[PDB]
């Protein structure tokens, strides 16, 4: 119900998709397996932990699924692009 | 105590030769020309001619 | 330069019925791409050009030019506004090419209607309807040999005793050090002076959108192109080394990039990645010679580009350059006139020996470096690399920060 | 319109003619104004591409941006992506030959960067690779044809590319299925006069071409319109109309 | 230093850290993105010594 | 060592026509580079340091 | 020990844990993970049998 602090700017570039209102952004293994860690402690990913090693690229995909409600980010283990939906609970394919 | 000088180093001095010391060189010698290269065509094989 | 002082000449084919005249646009550009309808439609009428709040009505031809890639004649095919916020010519063509790609601002070109061809300059009585001419300027640049100068001054109490104890010379050391500093002055000079005139690299076509424009660093996502581990990584920047290189040839309109300089690191990371078209490779550096202690040239880029190394890298960069087969083509020019002149002396108020070194080399700049302007200044032309001519000008050489190595 | 004192001072001093420098830059200006016609209208009348049947349903019509997962078939860093781009020329080479009916797509014409992009890519059927640009004359110093893609696509080079782009175009055996005709009825006639008030010489270069539209190249039409048409390229009628090239703006490079 | 990885640790080289291993995933991209770290100082060596 | 306490002479090659002196650059040097204008304009005249 | 990997159970070895198979994918590169574990607990057999 809160927001993200703003670490500076230096924000990652997202790309605007108006083909479907989406975007696009490369995060990686290290984002998805952090955001998938926090959201399994009973945590939240989307503004908790201001101070983390890789907040920034979490406060840019929150920034993300907010501007564009269809988002397509993709990560690196599998390069899979997961959709907002997918992207809130923060359980992405597999693993605990 | 002659001198051999140099030209100012202004373009206009060395092409017309003129030093600043007792001696006044012929000319800038010569290094060549240098065209700009005539850029290439496309060829006709995208559009027929039909002359 | 066997004679002092040597002159290049230049030709350049401009058009506007004045071989020298203020803002004449050069026809055989590589960089501007000749404006078609000159002969054509440009000639028997003068299209309005195109600016800012400039309401493009269908079916009418607009003229603008482009800061890159030259002038463009382009049809409206529908009607719309040029964005009247952008006044810059950066700005400008931002949006003239954002109209483009919506398909709103064609590009085209046709030639002249044959009844307003048939009778030009004065023709049946008519009137005011002249030909478009063209000429040639030839535009001269005169390069100077500067000079360089070196002194030892050693005793005659040193040598005795230096040679009883330690079996030396003080005479071959200090005269051996004499030369090849000078050399080792000369070469770092001409280094710099390809570092000093090399263009920003990475800014204009060889950007990506969303990229730094002019550094690479393996960070960003766009830069790899997306890329995961190292093998994929490190390939991006061959793919880069290849767009600057495109680049290098479209400014110059000479030939693609044929070598690079480039620090330790970048040529490291480019001896560690299978250069050839073959899935994402990595390992130990095998192919680049990467110390510099053998020798500076390291290796070779798939036998297109001849990977040099700097050894004294500021933080990290590669340049890519060119050099043709002729010597003319070369884009700086380092001259020499005389190498090494050895003199010895003793005053004798003190008979101590002394002995000193000269040499005269002058350093030139090939014309057509700028590559974006159309025509020189005065007609004759200093040579030698300066502010206006020659740093972060030459088109030859195009110089990337490379960062996160 | 040379000067006489130009050419006897020039001729002594440079070793030029004064008059074949003149000519030649007037032909070769000539050809390249008409060269760069004959590409422009080719561009300017080729189909917008990826529309349609070419068309992926989540991705824009005319636009191959590489950041759009799905314009890249959801591909992963370059090898990928550029095969992907090469699938998207060979799907609309087919939409070439169900348009036209002619045959599939025969040559493209790109900027230097999507030239580049081809020249660095295992274009055979195997895994994904990427290295230095090695199959295609990437530069346009040497020619302007840069090798061919596939043994199929003779990939040509626009080198005055404003922004970036692709057309894959067609072109059969007869100079008749060509989807546009560059027809020449004089070539470079030179007229040569002088003053008399002066006599200093004149020379001057007059060329007549006229360029013609392929009737079928719209081929959305099973009737034209008047039963007689100007073979002109126009707005109405060669608008990104011809179904003989499809043009695609590739962004993000 | 020269051979520092700007988003590294400055001193250690550990597995767990995309940035030190170049992004790698699984041990065959990982383990020589090592290799690629002592490559890295056996050059500046050479810039050192000499 | 076949006598104690042995040692090693070592040779640099400093320029400012003084071998010995307060912070004299040396020459050849794998880190420094050699300074770019010292035989050249760094003698007709001295630029001022930049800080 | 010097053969635990700081993410692991300190004597298990399971294929689901990430850290455990360093970062594996499939079983392609998870069963070579398995090997490079029984190397490396081989190895530690020589620094304390010697």
């Amino acid at each position: 119900a809160k927001v993200a602090p703003e670490p500076e700017g230096e924000l990652p570039y997202v790309h605007p998709l108006p083909h479907r209102s989406s975007a696009y952004i490369w995060c990686g293994w290290w984002v998805m397996d952090e955001i998938q860690k926090m959201t399994e402690e009973g945590k939240d990913w989307k503004t908790d932990d201001p101070d983390s090693k890789y907040y920034l690229h979490r406060y840019t995909l929150q920034k993300m699924m907010k501007d564009y409600p269809e988002v397509d980010v993709q990560e690196s283990r599998n390069g899979y692009i997961i959709h907002k939906t997918a992207l809130e609970t923060g359980i992405i394919y597999t693993y605990p | 105590a002659e001198i051999g000088g140099d030209h100012g180093y202004n373009a206009t001095n060395i092409a017309a030769g003129q030093t600043s010391g007792a001696v006044t060189q012929i000319g800038p010698a010569v290094m060549g020309m240098v065209r700009r290269a005539i850029p290439n065509l496309i060829a006709f094989d995208i559009c027929g001619v039909q002359p | 330069m066997n004679s002092p002082t040597g002159q290049v000449f230049a030709l350049r084919a401009v058009y506007g019925k004045d071989p020298v005249a203020a803002g004449a646009k050069e026809a055989f550009h590589p960089m501007y791409g000749p404006d078609a309808m000159f002969s054509g439609q440009g000639a028997a009428k003068k299209f309005p050009a195109l600016a800012a709040s400039t309401q493009t009505t269908v079916g009418d031809i607009y003229t603008h030019f482009f800061q890159e890639t030259g002038t463009v004649y382009l049809q409206a095919s529908v009607q719309v506004t040029i964005d009247a916020g952008a006044t810059d010519a950066a700005k400008l063509d931002a949006e003239i090419k954002k109209q483009m790609e919506a398909g709103a601002l064609v590009e085209i070109a046709e030639g002249m209607a044959t009844s307003i061809a048939e009778l030009q300059e004065g023709f049946n009585g008519s009137t005011d309807n002249p030909w478009n001419e063209m000429g040639f300027r030839i535009d001269k640049q005169v390069i100077e040999a500067k000079s360089r100068q070196l002194k030892a001054a050693y005793s005659i109490e040193l040598t005795q005793d230096l040679r009883a104890v330690h079996g030396m010379d003080a005479d071959a050391e200090l005269s051996g050090i004499l030369a090849t500093e000078i050399m080792l002055e000369i070469n770092r000079e001409v280094v710099d002076w390809i570092n000093y005139s090399a263009q920003v690299g990475k800014s204009g076509m060889t950007l990506t959108p969303g990229s730094k424009a002019g550094v690479f660093d393996f960070q960003d996502p766009i830069d790899i192109r997306g890329a995961r581990w190292a093998g994929e990584s490190f390939k991006a920047l061959l793919f880069q080394i290849d767009k600057e290189a495109v680049e290098i040839a479209r400014q110059t309109g000479r030939g693609e990039g044929n070598f690079i300089i480039a620090s330790r690191n970048v040529v490291n990371v480019l001896a560690s990645v299978d250069t050839g078209i073959s899935y994402a490779a990595q390992g130990l550096a095998t192919g680049f010679s990467t110390d510099t202690t053998k020798s500076v040239f390291a290796g070779v880029l798939g036998g297109k580009y001849r990977v040099y190394i700097d050894q004294y890298a500021k933080q990290d960069y590669f340049t890519v350059g060119y050099k043709g087969p002729n010597e003319m083509d070369a884009g700086i020019y380092y001259a020499p006139y005389v190498a090494l002149t050895p003199l010895r002396g003793s005053d004798p108020k003190n008979f101590q020996p002394v002995m000193g070194f000269k040499t005269r080399y002058g350093i030139g700049i090939n014309p057509f470096a700028e590559s974006a302007a159309q025509a020189p200044a005065s007609r004759i032309q200093s040579g030698m690399p300066s502010i206006l001519n020659s740093l972060g000008k030459n088109a030859y050489f195009r110089r990337v920060y490379v960062k996160g190595i």
